[PDB]
């Protein structure tokens, strides 16, 4: 089988450089061309560069000229990428793709996220979103605020509450920290009966916070 | 350089219904056009190569057509796993590769109304020195929705952030959460707070006053 | 969709290409185009640009004429598309050596190059055509007479001019397509999409007589796949028969070249027994000598059915048919003080016709008459010449009393022939008569006892009599009985 | 009896390289003997010549790289039909 193993993802300081790898297996590495394609979330596919592992011949996108460098090591079937002087616009999921000359892209990498930010690791502050006193269905949640970096996993009642749960994608605010909200819609009769807790886990900081949602 | 123009940007159809996506090349490219499918959190998948050939492990409902400048991707009957992003791709000289803009295929359900909710800042959050007001827009089909914050009958200058969930697997609806963030000083010296929703109404604001 | 140049297009056949190096890995031509060991050029993707495009024009999977045709590439042109006559001769010798090694089959040699008139290069094209090779060449892109260029001027090759999307001759600045009597037909040669040597799936638009010649070589390969025993004479007649007629505005060509240049644009119509195929050949201009002679011959495997003459001033002494090497030739005569004449022959595919000339001397009575009397013989043409400076029943030729009349009598029991006339009392510039549908024009002449006749010539199935009693255009129309 | 041929398009002429074309029935051994005779008569007069190619199968003759001064000498050689000065061909 043909596998493309990527590595080198994470946090890069603005002005810093990303250094990625792409380990290939299951084929003759020199017989196929290799590309580096990135994709910003919500946006489309943007190619970075190309290399021929046989010749060492390379091509680059004009927008990345002088900043991007692609090299190879045929002895270990590894593809290399370096993109200098990164700005916040360079936050994307980076892929290494194999090309069949004149045909198509037959194999891809798993996708490597590279986030460019000068922020530091910080645990979140969980604030409840209480159900209203005024008014058959009641909506409540909790606000996961001021954390870095992504992601945050939110569960309700240790996973016993899955119906009507909507954990929203986070937003990058002015401070450089993230903020999301997870909301559950429940029948209004089970308010005083059933207890509602949101289980927040921020793995990069090992922050596990349980917060009970109670009416005001 | 060759520019691949895809039409439409978003295709809203029902499962079982037939889907047709168009890719238009600015130059003659022959029949050397490829189609890719990209599901969320995954890498693009080869679907159609040489404008008409199905790739290895591709179901028969997928079919491609065209030669020259106009290309078409056809799905005979939409299965629920076929709702993704589709890209057309060709090779070129000056840039060695050209990708299309992308076409998102959406599930189409009956026009539903959002169950609008409002949430005041938390008690523990007010002690921190920042207030956050949340406006919930739950289970509505058309993704197009507008949220205008009403701070004592005034507008939202530039302090509002929102996020939309992915289309639900059960009822094919979307959900929105808008967050109005304010300082501790600005939260106290204002009477009423509201979020106006212009979806399929007319206008349904939901207010709160401390 | 389908490019415009393929709108008129509906087995062991090799297409040899003598051009620049080609990018054989290109998706359009890979697997079908073989790169030979041959290379003779006068000293990387710009090197392959010209050859790759032409290979794509002939056998391109998407944009080719003969989609999937087998090709063999020879390198005679460098990176700047420059070669030598000597390097081209060695390439042609390489084909002759390869023809004796490779299995027996139809060979098409595409020569999308041009230099000045070369005696050795035209003699080399004559040698290959005598071995059964179909040579397709470019007319040149010099807005000049193609008779001044080689291998365009080689009588044994198929010389191809270029036309655009509006079937108009290609113009490129002060230059453009070549023309003249040495050109056989025209073909798409402007904004031609084909294989680009920049990437293995890239397309580029190129223009020239090279693209026009590659288009005709594509048509010839499709003809030779369906009918492998077609001769060059049979293949040339079919290209002319299948061509689009009268679609070129001749005003683009110089005035003296409008009558000489064929108004034919290459086509391959839907396929759909034996029918009569005729074509017109023009001799070179005789010259200002009072005793100068213009001679028009037909191609080998072809029969000369008629002879006519033409002079721009009208100062001429007619024409005559004569036996030379066991075949009839057209011979025109210039008058004393005449600038020169053209000998115009009618070349047809009529096997074992054994055409003979029947001459009646000037009777000088009230005029000169001759007919075809043999069994199974038909009258195909009437010729007349006079030795004087200034003159004063069906199946028959009629001439002036002071002139000697000539009749072409061809043994063809399968042909039925008729005479069609049209006369104009005060003609402006020309008198015209055309054969009916299904009929083939074999002879074009004018009736004698006329004031001022410049000459006569056949344009497809129309007899054209040029002028300066009613001036009458006489057409001999033949067809097969079935 | 032998004639000389050259390109009428003067910028396309390539003097110094000539195609010596022999008579129709000439054998390969007679072509090589003529090329050896041409080199002997030129080296006797102080000229350094080079036979670039010997034609057989298509046309009898050879390709010679010599000075233009030897044309009068070469046209007088036996079995010679005509001599043609090399010229340039171009992609159309
Ligand atoms: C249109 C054609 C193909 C064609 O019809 N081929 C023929 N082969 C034999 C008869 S027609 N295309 C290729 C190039 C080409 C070149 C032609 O003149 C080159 C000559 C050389 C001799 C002096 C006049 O210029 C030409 O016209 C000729 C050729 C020979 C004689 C003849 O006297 O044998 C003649 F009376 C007229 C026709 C063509």
């Amino acid at each position: 089988e043909v596998q493309l193993l990527e590595s080198g993802g994470g946090l890069v300081q603005p002005g810093g450089s990303l250094r990625l790898s792409c380990k290939a297996s299951g084929y003759t590495f020199s017989s196929y061309g290799m590309y580096w394609v990135r994709q910003a979330p919500g946006k489309g596919l943007e190619w970075i560069g190309w290399i021929d592992p046989g010749s060492g011949g390379t091509k680059y996108n004009e927008k990345f000229k002088g900043k991007a460098t692609i090299s190879r090591d045929n002895s270990k079937n590894t593809l290399y990428l370096q993109m200098n002087s990164l700005r916040a616009e360079d936050t994307a999921v980076y892929y290494c793709a194999r090309e069949r000359y004149g045909y198509y892209f037959d194999y891809w990498g798993q996708g490597t996220l590279v986030t460019v930010s000068s922020a530091s690791t910080k645990g979140p502050s969980v604030f409840p979103l209480a159900p209203s006193s005024k008014s058959g269905t009641a909506a409540l949640g909790c606000l996961v605020k001021d954390y870095f970096p992504e992601p945050v996993t939110v569960s309700w009642n240790s996973g016993a509450l899955t119906s009507g749960v909507h954990t929203f994608p986070a937003v990058l605010q002015s401070s450089g920290l993230y903020s999301l909200s997870s909301v559950v819609t429940v029948p209004s009769s089970s308010l005083g009966t059933q207890t509602y807790i949101c289980n927040v886990n921020h793995k990069p900081s090992n922050t596990k916070v349980d917060k009970k949602v109670e009416p005001k | 350089e060759i520019v691949l123009t895809q039409s439409p940007a978003t295709l809203s159809l029902s499962p079982g219904e037939r889907a047709t996506i168009t890719c238009r090349a600015s130059q003659y490219v022959g029949s050397y056009l490829n189609w890719y499918q990209q599901k969320p959190g995954q890498a693009p998948r080869l679907l159609i190569y040489d404008a008409s050939n199905r790739a290895t492990g591709i179901p028969a409902r997928f079919s491609g057509s065209g030669s020259g400048t106009d290309f078409t991707l056809t799905i005979s009957s939409l299965e629920p796993e076929d709702f993704a992003v589709y890209y057309c791709q060709v090779w070129d000289s000056s840039p060695p590769v050209v990708f299309g803009g992308g076409t998102k295929v959406e599930i189409k359900r009956t026009v539903a109304a959002p169950s609008v909710f409002i949430f005041p800042p938390s008690d523990e959050q007010l002690k921190s020195g920042t207030a956050s007001v949340v406006c919930l827009l739950n289970n509505f089909y058309p993704r197009e929705a507008k949220v205008q914050w009403k701070v004592d009958n005034a507008l939202q200058s530039g302090n509002s952030q929102e996020s939309v969930t992915e289309q639900d697997s059960k009822d094919s609806t979307y959900s929105l959460s808008s967050t109005l963030t304010l300082s501790k000083a600005d939260y106290e010296k204002h009477k009423v707070y509201a979020c106006e929703v212009t979806h399929q109404g007319l206008s349904s604001p939901v207010t709160k006053s401390f | 969709s389908i490019p415009w140049n393929l709108e008129r297009i509906t087995s062991l056949v090799e297409v040899y290409l003598l051009d620049t190096s080609i990018q054989s890995d290109h998706r359009e031509i890979e697997g079908r185009v073989m790169v030979t060991d041959f290379e003779n050029v006068p000293e990387a993707s710009k090197c392959d640009s010209h050859g790759t495009h032409l290979a794509g024009v002939v056998s391109g999977r998407d944009a080719g004429v003969a989609k999937g045709a087998s090709m063999r590439s020879l390198r005679v042109l460098n990176c700047q598309g420059k070669g030598t006559v000597s390097g081209t001769l060695i390439g042609l010798e390489f084909i002759r050596k390869s023809q004796l090694v490779q299995p027996v089959g139809p060979l098409v040699v595409l020569l999308p190059l041009a230099g000045g008139y070369s005696r050795v290069l035209n003699a080399a094209c004559q040698r290959l055509a005598r071995a059964g090779v179909v040579l397709v060449t470019a007319a040149g892109n010099f807005r000049d007479d193609a008779c001044l260029y080689s291998p365009a001027s080689a009588p044994e090759v198929i010389t191809v001019g270029a036309t655009n999307a509006q079937d108009q001759p290609v113009t490129l600045g002060t230059l453009g397509t070549n023309f003249g009597r040495c050109v056989d037909l025209f073909a798409p040669g402007e904004d031609i999409i084909g294989a680009s040597s920049d990437c293995s799936t890239c397309f580029v638009s190129q223009s020239g007589t090279s693209q026009a010649a590659a288009h005709v070589a594509g048509i010839a390969a499709m003809m030779l796949s369906a009918e492998p025993e077609l001769t060059l004479a049979e293949l040339r007649q079919r290209l002319i028969h299948f061509s689009a007629k009268d679609v070129i505005n001749e005003a683009w060509f110089p005035e003296d070249q409008r009558v000489l240049t064929p108004n034919l644009v290459a086509a391959l119509p839907p396929s759909t027994g034996w029918q009569l195929f005729c074509r017109t050949v023009w001799s070179a201009h005789s010259g200002p000598t009072r005793m100068a002679t213009a001679i028009a011959r037909c191609a080998p495997d072809e029969e000369l059915l008629s002879c006519s003459s033409f002079s721009r001033s009208g100062k001429r002494r007619g024409e005559r048919m004569e036996a030379q090497g066991g075949k009839l030739v057209c011979r025109a005569h210039n008058a004393f003080g005449g600038e020169g004449v053209y000998a115009i022959a009618r070349c047809c595919l009529l096997p074992q016709a054994n055409c003979s000339v029947h001459t009646a001397p000037p009777a000088e009575a009230s005029g000169t008459r001759v007919h075809c009397h043999q069994q199974g013989h038909v009258l195909t043409g009437c010729s007349s010449h006079w030795e004087v400076e200034d003159l004063g029943q069906p199946n028959q030729c009629v001439g002036h009393r002071e002139a000697s009349i000539h009749a072409s009598c061809c043994h063809a029991p399968g042909l039925e022939c008729k005479v069609k006339e049209h006369g104009i009392p005060a003609p402006q510039e020309q008198v015209t008569v055309a054969c009916e549908e299904g009929w083939t024009l074999t002879g074009c002449s004018a009736l004698p006892g006329t004031s001022h006749v410049l000459g006569a010539y056949a344009v497809d199935n129309t007899c054209v009599v040029r002028s300066r009693e009613a001036v009458t255009a006489v057409a001999i129309c033949c067809r097969s009985r079935h």
